[PDB]
């Protein structure tokens, strides 16, 4: 089974800054036929269901900021938030969708 | 040719 | 438009089974696969199960053996099922749009609290 | 409505009729050779079901036949997997053909057209091409009958006015649909679609799919476990399994051999 490993587990930023987040699988997750990667990101607001923001590691949902981009290819991948907004406070998730879903431990976005 | 491999395939039919 | 909530039992005694239905709206469960996912108080996100649209299942490897999900196209539910519940099975239990061959897991319920 | 294989239909009309159930013919279409045929044996002959072949079309001699607009009024995709030498359409020495009439082919996906020697055609230069395949640069179309009288309310390209028949015209969708199609109210259909939708962004209501089909759903790639099978569809492990017990596994692929360098492990190609 495919394990993800995000880091770092929590971080502490202001309004404005940039933010860059890991996601690391332990199986390549690039299918062959699509040339693709099966690979998705997920906000998780306080006291919500978690929102899909990235899918493909790189496509952006239909009403997710501009702010929000997804990279990598193969095992390791990328979340960027280009400046952080008051809002944006959740833990965020990778998942893998190959075959069967994992995801990661989340990276917790504390605002101060 | 491909005119030639074309009308030979409808010739053929015949 | 698109909806999915579950109908949990909220409290389950130890070593009793679990029962949650997920129905859904908006869209088909023939042509959409639905996924069971379960948070833990403060903890992060457990993949559990899903149902394809053709009703072929998959299950977590490290939990196949305590979990069963069906469901029935024309009420437009999805079941789940897990045997023996302990405590550590506490808690929230979401069921989310699986559209498998575009996006990942996009609509979520808000999931049901379930209490060992 | 179901998956046929390609026929080939001569000198009769017999077994033009196993069409009846047909949403799609998996392979191509050849209909040819019909002498005895009169326009009085096509009146009353139509295939409404058909939407789509994966392979060509290719219409021969077929006598008394003066349209396809009652023959095949809802074939909206030609996909050109396989091909007729490099074409995805052929109609020749079609002797009474009077007009194609295929008002609802929106895309061919692969291929060129070649029309030609049809004495009686018109309603040829009221065909923009260039809306329904990429590249028309290799297009054949001469010999026809086409002064024709073409007279078509009906969309503008280069500026001439485009239609079918004297009843139908091409339908032309907002730039921003691209190749999806769109309502008649001009709202753009799911971007999974191909030419053509009952509802606006809903991959459910296709007429056909962009990419790949499965459980009556147009979706980008068939996942894991399912396997892409004739360049249109998805389909299990057992289904490639039953074709090959009277096909192998590949790259995601249900094909019919092993490429060179591989051999089957006893259903996937290994080097
Ligand atoms: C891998 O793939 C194969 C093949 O997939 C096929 O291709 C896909 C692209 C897609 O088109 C897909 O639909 C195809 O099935 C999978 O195998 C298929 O599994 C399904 C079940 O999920 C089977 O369906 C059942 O078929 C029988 C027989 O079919 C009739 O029609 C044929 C038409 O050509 C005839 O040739 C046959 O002779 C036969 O008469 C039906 O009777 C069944 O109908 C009942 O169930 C469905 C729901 O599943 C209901 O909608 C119906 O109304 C029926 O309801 C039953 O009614 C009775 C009486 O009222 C009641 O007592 C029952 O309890 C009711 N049952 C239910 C469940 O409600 C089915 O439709 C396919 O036949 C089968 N295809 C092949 C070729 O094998 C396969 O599942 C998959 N493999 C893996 C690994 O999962
Ligand atoms: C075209 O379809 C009709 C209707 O039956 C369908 O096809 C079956 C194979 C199956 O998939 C059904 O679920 C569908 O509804 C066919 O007509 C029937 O033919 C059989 C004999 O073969 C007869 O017993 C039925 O009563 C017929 N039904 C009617 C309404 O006439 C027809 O034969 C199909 N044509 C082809 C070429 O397959
Ligand atoms: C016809 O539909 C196809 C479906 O996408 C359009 O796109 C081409 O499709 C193939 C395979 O999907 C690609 O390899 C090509 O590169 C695609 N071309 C473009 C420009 O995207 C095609 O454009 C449509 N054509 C018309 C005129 O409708
Ligand atoms: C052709 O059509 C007749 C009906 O007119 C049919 O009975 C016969 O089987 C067909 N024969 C051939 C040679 O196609
Ligand atoms: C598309 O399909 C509908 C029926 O689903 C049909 O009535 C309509 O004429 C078609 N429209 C186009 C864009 O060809």
């Amino acid at each position: 089974d495919i394990v993800m490993s995000q880091s770092p587990s929590s971080l502490v930023v202001s309004v404005g800054e940039k933010v860059t987040m890991s996601c690391k699988s332990s199986q390549s997750l690039l299918y062959s036929s699509n040339q693709k990667n099966f690979l998705a990101w997920y906000q998780q607001k306080p006291g919500q269901s978690p929102k899909l923001l990235i899918y493909w590691a790189s496509t952006r949902e239909s009403g997710v900021p501009d702010r929000f981009t997804g990279s990598g290819s193969g095992t390791d991948f990328t979340l960027t938030i280009s400046s952080v907004k008051a809002e944006d406070l959740a833990v965020y998730y990778c998942q893998q969708y190959f075959r069967y879903r994992t995801f990661g431990g989340g990276t917790k976005l504390e605002i101060k | 040719s491909l005119d030639e491999s074309f009308y030979d395939w409808f010739e053929r039919q015949l | 438009q698109v909806q999915l909530k579950e109908s949990g039992p909220g409290l389950v005694a130890p070593s009793q089974s679990l029962s949650i239905t997920c129905t859904v709206s908006g869209f088909p469960l023939t042509a959409y696969g639905v996924n069971w996912v379960r948070q833990p108080p403060g903890k992060g996100l457990e993949w559990l199960g899903m149902i394809w649209g053709d009703g072929n299942t998959d299950y977590n490897s490290a939990l196949k053996s305590r979990l069963s999900i069906s469901k029935d196209n024309s009420k437009s539910q999805v079941f789940l099922k897990m045997n023996s519940l302990q405590t550590d099975d506490t808690a929230r239990y979401y069921c989310a749009r699986d559209p498998y061959g575009s996006k990942p897991m996009d609509y979520w319920g808000q999931g049901t609290s379930v209490t060992v | 409505g179901e998956v046929c294989p390609g026929m080939d239909i001569r000198n009769n009309l017999t077994r033009l009729h196993e069409l009846e159930n047909c949403s799609v013919i998996e392979g191509h279409l050849q209909i040819l050779l019909m002498f005895k045929t009169r326009p009085e044996d096509f009146r009353d002959l139509s295939f409404p079901k058909l939407i789509m072949i994966t392979d060509y079309l290719l219409l021969f001699r077929v006598y008394g036949l003066e349209s396809l607009k009652d023959l095949f009024p809802n074939l909206t995709v030609i996909r050109g997997s396989r091909l007729f030498f490099n074409y995805a359409l052929v109609i020749f020495e079609m002797v009474h053909l009077k007009e194609l009439g295929l008002y609802n082919l929106m895309n061919i996906t692969r291929g060129s057209v070649r029309i030609e020697k049809n004495n009686e055609l018109c309603y040829l230069a009221t065909i923009d091409w260039s809306r329904i395949l990429d590249s028309v640069e290799d297009n054949h179309i001469v010999l026809n009958k086409d002064e024709c009288g073409d007279i078509c309310n009906c969309p503008a390209t280069v500026f001439v006015e485009r239609c079918w028949t004297h009843s139908h015209c091409q339908k032309v969708c907002p730039t921003i649909c691209k190749s999806h199609g769109c309502t008649a109210e001009g709202l753009c259909c799911h971007s999974e679609c191909l030419g053509n939708c009952s509802q606006p962004d809903d991959p459910t209501k296709c007429v056909a799919c962009r990419n790949f089909y499965l459980d009556g759903r147009c979706v980008e790639t068939c996942p894991p476990p399912y396997y892409h099978f004739q360049d249109w569809r998805c389909v299990n492990f057992s289904f490639c399994q039953d074709l090959h017990h009277k096909y192998v596994i590949h790259n995601n692929k249900c094909i019919p051999e092993c490429p060179s360098g591989y051999t089957m492990n006893s259903l996937l190609c290994t080097p």
